């Protein structure tokens, strides 16, 4: 007979259901830490800095 | 003579005589006059801790 078991009560939002928008930080972090990364290897290799 | 509020079930049937009832039995709700205050922490009501 359950016809949805909501769980939701009290309306709040929680980290389950707000942690799509913590990927998007996360790919951040990913992307930019990637970037310093690779011009720290490259340079050993464009020969100035 | 018994009077009081006293009810007809079958069980006292079987040790009492009663009468034909005089008065119609019901279950009720006594319920204070609602609240409307908003709370106090309405304001980080809406993430959770």
């Amino acid at each position: 007979y359950s016809s949805v078991d909501t769980k939701q009560k009290g309306g709040a939002l929680d980290i389950k259901s707000f942690a799509g928008v913590f990927c998007i930080l996360a790919a951040g972090i990913v992307l930019s830490c990637f970037i310093a990364m690779l011009e720290t290897w490259w340079n050993k290799r464009k020969g100035s800095r | 003579i018994g009077i009081s509020a006293l009810t007809i079930t079958p069980d006292r049937e079987n040790v009492v005589d009663f009468t034909t009832r005089y008065m119609d039995y019901s279950v009720g709700v006594l319920l204070r006059r609602a609240e409307k205050t908003v709370d106090m922490f309405a304001c980080l009501a809406p993430f959770d801790l």
